[PDB]
């Protein structure tokens, strides 16, 4: 919807897509470089979401607690995924 | 198959643009 919500949605979708892939190829791979590149891009995307929250928080007419909870959730999704990725044997 | 989500990079740039409107 707003640019922030769109990126949130794209990021969860992007993480979910790799997660589905890992389930189907859980052995240690064609997409190995690709997955590393996308995960690093996701890291830097979350930094952008956090900066965006920082600036919005300056506006006393904004409550960023909903956005903060969405970013925390994405970070949890990313952390769970990174471990799955790392542990393919 | 590509794992990449379409419009992800476009959407990030729109975020950063918004970031400089604020």
């Amino acid at each position: 919807e707003d640019p922030f919500q769109q990126v949130v949605k794209d990021t969860k979708e992007q993480l979910n897509r790799i997660n589905n892939y890992i389930t189907r190829h859980n052995t240690a791979d064609d997409q190995e470089e690709e997955i590393q590149d996308i995960l690093k891009d996701v890291e830097e995307t979350i930094v952008d979401l956090d900066r965006s929250i920082i600036v919005m928080k300056r506006d006393e007419n904004e409550d960023v607690s909903g956005r903060e909870a969405q970013v925390k959730n994405i970070k949890q999704q990313l952390d769970a995924l990174k471990l799955r990725f790392d542990r393919r044997i | 198959k590509s794992l990449r989500v379409s419009s992800l990079n476009k959407d990030r740039r729109l975020l950063l643009r918004e970031f400089y409107n604020l």
